[PDB]
């Protein structure tokens, strides 16, 4: 039987590259929510483009050119919608994993903290292991009184 | 490597909607508030 | 080619929530650690004996 | 094993209703019976 | 400050922010009253002892 | 003397800049306090030791 004492701080101290490694695997989460979101401000800035197309297409009585143009956002809002949608999605991925991951962190600081005070309970119990060593050296003072008797023999 | 140092900017207080419109909100507390001290004294 | 882009962007994602997911694996051996704080339990008795 | 982290969620006390709208509703209690506490100190 | 100048939303958010850390206050009181008394206990006994 | 002459811009971003500026003589003194504290403290233990 292994101590299981040492495997508590032998074990808690892997945590250490656990859940830093969540840590950096929930930022690529981010990276890439956030890379999506510049991507969208390009599809909506081109999509704008499109309308400043469109914005003077139809100036000087030119129909088509607004029409066409216009046609033409609507795909690329369309290429916009969808990464608003898929941006919007992660949102709530992003904050539920996050928020995971500060109860996951919650649960260490608050684990090794328990471990410490659970720590030093044990060396508290050690002691009352202890003290019956000396209860044990009571019995040799029982050994003792043993040979009281014999001072009293 | 720079999107950590984002991961950074939300380690420490991000610059969170309430936060900094209280803490603008506050400037104008600041600003307003003041602004009445200094032409009060004078006066 | 909209596909491959499309599908390499989401591979990546989906790495990514991979990755989220080893966490809330590796979460699991603290957990398991929490077995072992059981097993500290089970010796917090012996320390309450 | 991601369906694994939602038996993690059922075995804590998970968001049903009741409890999550007491907690809401407790909430409401916390703000509400507060919002006039600091209302009436200050008349 | 945030009621100040007719500004409800500030408090009954920074409230229910500061009761979410009171909350934490309070654990920590209850715990620190907890260990009070095992503290006052053992050390009564290490005097025995 | 911002504010002379009719010029209230002046006086309004020069004592938001002494806030900032008195927000770090602030600190310095709540550090400063702090450290009188232990200061006389530790004096006091090194005169009894």
């Amino acid at each position: 039987q292994e101590a299981p004492e040492d495997l508590l701080e032998r074990l808690l101290g892997e945590m250490e590259l656990e859940l830093i490694e969540l840590r950096r695997a929930l930022a690529q989460t981010i990276a890439t929510f956030k890379s999506t979101e510049r991507q969208r401000d390009a599809q909506q800035l081109i999509a704008q483009r499109w309308y400043e197309k469109a914005q003077a297409a139809l100036d000087r009585g030119n129909e088509q050119l607004a029409r066409e143009a216009l046609g033409q956002r609507q795909s690329y809002q369309s290429h916009t919608e969808a990464l608003g949608k898929s941006l919007g999605e992660q949102r709530a991925l992003v904050e539920q994993v996050r928020g995971q991951l500060q109860k996951l962190e919650r649960k260490y600081l608050e684990l090794k903290s328990q471990k410490n005070l659970y720590l030093a309970r044990l060396k508290s119990a050690i002691a009352a292991q202890k003290i019956e060593e000396i209860a044990g050296n009571l019995d040799n003072a029982s050994a003792s009184s043993l040979f009281e008797r014999i001072e009293t023999k | 490597i720079l999107e950590l140092e984002a991961e950074r900017e939300l380690l420490n207080p991000p610059p969170s909607p309430l936060d900094k419109k209280f803490e603008q909100w506050e400037e104008q507390q600041a600003v307003e508030a003041t602004l009445a001290a200094m032409k009060a004294r004078r006066s």
